[PDB]
RNA sequence: GUGGGAGAGGGUGGUGGAAUUCCCGGAGUAGCGGUGAAAUGCGCAGAUACCGGGAGGAACGCCGAUGGCGAAGGCAGCCACCUGGUCCACCCGUGACGCUGAGGCGCGAAAGCGUGGGGAGCAAACCGGAUUAGAUACCCGGGUAGUCCACGCCCUAAACGAUGCGCGCUAGGUCUCUGGGUCUCCUGGGGGCCGAAGCUAACGCGUUAAGCGCGCCGCCUGGGGAGUACGGCCGCAAGGC
């Protein structure tokens, strides 16, 4: 699964001030986690469909935060790449 | 309509996850082999739902039969 | 690393060597798959609600253990194949639900 | 010539015949007897008289081996059954106990068209 | 985000008992089977019924329900590992990041197709027995594909709530599932029945709208011809759109 350990530790990694849960940031890092540990996760069990539906609704999700991102603050958005190393 | 008695509160303070405690979950069997309705258990849905699976696993176990035959019929 | 609860009925026609073999085997498997033992029952010889193995007694142990989830399922393997071992269930603990209380 | 004196009395009842198979206490068959080992040829063998008729012979046939006490046990649902019953139960053979045995299964194996739904 | 809940949601490995069939041994005799009645069939090479042992395939009784889960198809013995969705409390964080969705992509009961395994029971076709005026059937005895497994196809359906998705507004009563709480009761999510207003051609729907509104998609335009012909795209083929 995903320990309450390696939450915090990406949470902090990625909070923009100390006690940041919510940014945009924190979200698209935790679905970037979960997006990768559901993909580890099929590379096994690929008979498994119903969970492949939760991914793809993780990377909609995803895709959706970057593009606000994206619009609001340019900046920040190539950062979050630049650490996560998505988009290829 | 199960106006005999109802099996819970003809029982007092027990664990239902207690797969080895036999002598409680034979009282939650019938003549035969068979899990007890909530007519007779007077168990709530969340109960009789967790009571059978602690009783599956003591069948296993070979504490509690699957069947019995049927006597004196 | 979880909480576990390792069920064992074994052979209830052994003379005290070769259990205590086999208890010895348990405790060795256990150091090899990596159980941490936290407490253990013997209940010993009990009758069975239906013939296990044609015998229709069995010698039950049940030990409360802590160990890497990633290697349950092997640790179960190996318990296996001893044939004085007759039944191997393993199953996460669990906090007691009560009823009428 | 055995003198087993007690025993265990099978009764295989079934919506087409009812046989009767009277065994030593171990299980073994001593003698038996159904509705075709009478006369009865065709749906008759289905009867509770043939049933009756069926238990009075194999109960006859015990008698010979000199056996008194027999526990009862019953399997399938089908006429005659409950009338070999009350055939044995005054046949001169005592009845110990009487216990239903028919296996059911699990949901195992596919029924005939003839038992579906 | 935090902390808790519930579940046949999914994948993989392992595993438990009942039953059927078959093989072996024991005991035992004149039949069993089957039907409306029968016959075919099986049985003196000893069947049926009965006890003990063994093999194998499939399916999980009671629990179980007007119950739950899922987007749909669909999901039910148990254990473990991996994994999806959801619900509640707390008001913690982000600051309109929202909704819908042509095309695309993925999924998609059964049956069916390719390879390889497996094959107990059931069983299209087929072989018999009956019935009938006939009986290419309904009934009975057999039986191949198949049903099962891995992998790849196929893409349909009375795929049904015959009711697209989202959001706001509009009396209640009651049963139930699952949370929370000052736990007679209050409060949230889900499943039922009856019904206010209202709607409907009627049937009926009625806070789970078929009511009152807004957003976006899909679709209809008399019956037959016809889901046919042609063209195109897809498919190993059947065939699909
Ligand atoms: N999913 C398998 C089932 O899990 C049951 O237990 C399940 C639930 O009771 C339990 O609930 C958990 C729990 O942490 C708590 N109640 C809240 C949490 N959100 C839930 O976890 C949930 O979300 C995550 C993704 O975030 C999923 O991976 C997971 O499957 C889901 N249960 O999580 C378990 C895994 O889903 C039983 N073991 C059994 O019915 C069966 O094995
Ligand atoms: N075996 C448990 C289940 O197996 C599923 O798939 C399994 C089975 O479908 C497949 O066949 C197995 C295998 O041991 C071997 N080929 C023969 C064996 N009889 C089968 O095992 C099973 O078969 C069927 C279901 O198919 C069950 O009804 C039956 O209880 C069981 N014998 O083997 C697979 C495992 O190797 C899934 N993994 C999952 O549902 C679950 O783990
Ligand atoms: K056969
Ligand atoms: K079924
Ligand atoms: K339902
Ligand atoms: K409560
Ligand atoms: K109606
Ligand atoms: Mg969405
Ligand atoms: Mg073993
Ligand atoms: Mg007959
Ligand atoms: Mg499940
Ligand atoms: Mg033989
Ligand atoms: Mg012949
Ligand atoms: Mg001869
Ligand atoms: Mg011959
Ligand atoms: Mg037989
Ligand atoms: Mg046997
Ligand atoms: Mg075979
Ligand atoms: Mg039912
Ligand atoms: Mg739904
Ligand atoms: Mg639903
Ligand atoms: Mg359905
Ligand atoms: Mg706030
Ligand atoms: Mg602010
Ligand atoms: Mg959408
Ligand atoms: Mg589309
Ligand atoms: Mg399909
Ligand atoms: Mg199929
Ligand atoms: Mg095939
Ligand atoms: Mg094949
Ligand atoms: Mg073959
Ligand atoms: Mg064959
Ligand atoms: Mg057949
Ligand atoms: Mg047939
Ligand atoms: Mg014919
Ligand atoms: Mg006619
Ligand atoms: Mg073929
Ligand atoms: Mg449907
Ligand atoms: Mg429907
Ligand atoms: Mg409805
Ligand atoms: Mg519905
Ligand atoms: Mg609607
Ligand atoms: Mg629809
Ligand atoms: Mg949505
Ligand atoms: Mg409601
Ligand atoms: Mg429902
Ligand atoms: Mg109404
Ligand atoms: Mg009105
Ligand atoms: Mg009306
Ligand atoms: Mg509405
Ligand atoms: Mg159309
Ligand atoms: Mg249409
Ligand atoms: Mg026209
Ligand atoms: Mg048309
Ligand atoms: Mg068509
Ligand atoms: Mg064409
Ligand atoms: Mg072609
Ligand atoms: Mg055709
Ligand atoms: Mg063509």
């Amino acid at each position: 699964p995903i320990t309450k350990e390696e939450k915090q530790k990406v949470i902090q990694e990625f909070a923009r001030f100390p006690g940041d849960t919510g940014s945009t940031e924190v979200q698209v890092a935790l679905l970037t986690l979960r997006i990768n540990r559901l993909s580890e996760h099929l590379k096994v069990h690929k008979k498994d469909h119903h969970s492949h539906r939760g991914l793809l609704m993780m990377v909609g999700q995803r895709r959706r935060l970057l593009r606000y991102l994206q619009r609001e603050d340019p900046e920040r958005y190539r950062a979050l790449i630049e650490k996560l190393g998505i988009r290829g | 309509p199960s106006r005999k008695a109802k099996v819970k509160a003809t029982l007092g303070e027990f664990d239902l996850r207690d797969y080895r405690n036999v002598e409680v979950l034979k009282r939650f069997l019938s003549e035969t082999g068979k899990i007890l309705p909530r007519r007779r258990t007077g168990l709530s849905a969340k109960e009789q739902r967790i009571l059978a699976k602690t009783i599956k696993r003591a069948r296993i176990l070979g504490l509690l039969p699957f069947t019995e035959k049927l006597v004196r019929k | 690393m979880r909480r576990y609860e390792v069920n064992i009925v074994l052979n209830p026609n052994l003379d005290q060597s070769q259990l205590a073999l086999e208890k010895e085997i348990i405790q060795r498997a256990l150091e090899n798959y990596g159980a941490r033992v936290e407490k253990v029952e013997e209940l010993g010889l009990r009758r069975l609600a239906y013939p296990i193995a044609k015998d229709p007694q069995g010698y039950f142990l049940w030990y409360q253990v802590e160990m890497p989830e990633d290697r349950v399922n092997d640790l179960a393997r190996e318990l296996r194949i001893r044939d004085n071992v007759r039944r191997v269930m393993v199953v996460k603990s669990q906090e007691p639900f009560l009823a009428n209380a | 010539k055995r003198q087993v004196a007690s025993g265990r009395a099978y009764i295989h009842a079934s919506y087409n015949n009812t046989i009767v198979t009277i065994t030593d206490p171990d299980g073994n068959p001593i003698t038996w007897s159904s509705g075709g080992v009478i006369g009865y040829k065709g749906s008759r063998k289905g009867t509770p008289y043939a049933a009756q008729l069926a238990a009075l012979d194999a109960a006859k046939k015990a008698m010979a081996y000199g056996m008194q006490s027999v526990d009862v046990i019953v399997r399938g649902t089908g006429a005659g059954r409950e009338q070999a019953i009350r055939a044995l139960q005054a046949s001169g053979l005592q009845v110990k106990s009487i216990v239903d045995d028919t296996p059911v299964p699990h949901n195992g194996c596919r029924p005939k068209k003839k038992f579906r739904k």
